[PDB]
């Protein structure tokens, strides 16, 4: 753990696809 | 000269603050690796 | 059951400074990207 | 959220195989 | 140029360095 | 610019070579 760690902290890493507007919709319906 | 020099001091009067802010989010993401491993050292131990 | 309880309240005692910690950082990003997005206002316009 | 943003748009990313193939023929199948 | 195309339209892809940093200073310095 | 934005910050990202070794003392050397 002397070496535990982590490099970054990001966001919105990615492209918007209709999939992943498809897989958001499915998380909204359930929640 | 005077104006170049004036522009000159605008130019560093920006990145001044922005390596403050460098310096600060070293200190919050210290902050927060220590915490993490301070998690991971009780899910370790407890 | 009294026992788990417990330990569980540990769990989330954790995580829930973890989170603090999190939009914390999400405020110093976004004092860093307003104030890069400020100096890049500058560049463009000075 | 307020960082929530996503970086492009983007269509065709990839390269033809047959087995993409396979798999629309798979998928107007059933639809 | 029938297949003369691009998939995407991005931005800001990458992370933040100091040497990023200078290298808008110089930009900017010039500019 | 209303996109104008970065999506991390990173350190360290790589890893240790002998090549990486000699660049920074050619810097130290330099400096």
């Amino acid at each position: 753990m002397a070496f535990g760690s982590l490099s970054s902290l990001g966001f919105g890493s990615g492209v918007l696809t209709q999939d992943t507007i498809d897989k958001l919709k499915e998380a909204e319906q359930k929640a | 000269n005077t104006s170049k020099d004036s522009t000159q001091a605008m130019i560093d009067t920006r990145y001044d603050t922005m390596a403050n802010q460098w310096l600060q989010y070293e200190s919050i993401l210290n902050k927060l690796n220590q915490q993490l491993n301070t998690v991971t050292n009780m899910i370790n131990a407890a």
